[PDB]
């Protein structure tokens, strides 16, 4: 051949259990708003309503894990402290 | 400033020394393995979402023989431990080492040329449309 | 008789579980991966030797086709995730459902009969020479 | 075809750092026996001089996992108090 590849530099980001189509607090979806927003609308508050995004790549609705902060505060799919890092997507 | 900002700066420096530590790591599990031929001489860091935003939309063209063999070994790879979770499609990050052929010049592409200059290779005299 | 051999009995009743665990975690990295027709239907399991000896030799035999394809598959997924695990290579344990073919029988192979069977599919009227 | 292969229960053995072919506590071989006993023979009780395996799956000479043992019970690889589950090969 005349171009062949010798090296390569992919950097490969990775996700824990986040699962992108469901919210492990609430059991709703990664979008469809939460359980204490019910409908995408319903007072959603200029949607402000988001995804929250942990340390430990954990990602809730900012909302179902901001009350489990108030019970709560150690992330309930591992151990870790859990912070408040990243957030959107 | 005071500890507020530093601690995500401390998050992105150790995110990459342990992605060094994973490359010694991954280089012994290519000499155990190493099936994808395509996957050869490989830098791949494993850093996290939650320190490093999305550039602009995560892509996934056409990956590149080379290149792609080689993202489907990192991607079975990085599922072997999460299961499903893979190795995320992205192109829009990184580089290569284009070994080109009067001497043998090594040429660079940063995971965007790779794909055209793949095409090329494989079939010369293409154009926007192809 | 007290507690001194119902310690390997522990020993031997949680490699059992345990493996079930991994039966189940293999299953969810077959459906991310497993993309040969050779990983249809998998039931590997994953045993100590500290616990469990080896039968009589641990031969080497050829494995068939779509069971060679499974091995490779399991051995490629062990020889990953695991920590410093050599997945090894024996025919003296287990079984599989061979499916023939007026109906559909399934026959029932213990790991000894499924490499003279494949190689009568390969080809007929052999041998012992053969 | 004639017979097709559905579903396969093979039974995958594994081993940690074993290294078979040398030993973590003396670097002589898997067999040539050991530091202590230097030659095959060599006065070695009817070849008593046997390989330890520990229930972490790791695997040295008996005299020198005895000497291991005697002193610090946590395996010269891994963390395990490492026990004489099994023997021999
Ligand atoms: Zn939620
Ligand atoms: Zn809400
Ligand atoms: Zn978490
Ligand atoms: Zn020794
Ligand atoms: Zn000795
Ligand atoms: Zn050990």
């Amino acid at each position: 051949k005349r171009f062949e590849v010798k090296k390569w530099n992919a950097v490969a980001l990775w996700a824990w259990d986040i699962v992108v189509d469901n919210c492990a607090i609430c059991r709703n979806h990664i979008m469809d708003l939460c359980i204490e927003c019910q409908a995408n609308q319903a007072s959603a508050t200029s949607e402000e309503c988001t995804v929250a995004w942990g340390v430990c790549n954990h990602a809730f609705h900012f909302h179902c894990i901001s009350r489990w902060l108030k019970t709560r505060q150690v992330c309930p799919l591992d151990n870790r402290e859990w912070e408040f890092q990243k957030y959107g997507h | 400033c005071g500890c507020q900002f530093t601690s995500k700066l401390e998050g992105m420096f150790r995110d990459m020394s342990i992605s060094n530590t994973t490359m010694d790591e991954f280089r012994q599990h290519l000499q155990a393995t190493g099936v994808s031929l395509g996957g050869v001489d490989l830098t791949v860091r494993v850093l996290t979402t939650g320190y490093w935003p999305t550039q602009s939309a995560t892509p996934k063209c056409n990956i590149p023989p080379a290149p792609r063999h080689a993202f489907e070994i990192f991607r079975r790879f990085y599922l072997a431990k999460h299961s499903g979770r893979q190795l995320t499609l992205q192109h829009h990050m990184g580089s290569a080492d284009l070994n080109a052929t009067t001497r043998k010049h090594i040429l660079q592409v940063s995971t965007f040329q790779m794909t055209i200059l793949m095409l090329f290779n494989n079939r010369e005299k293409y154009t926007f449309e192809e």
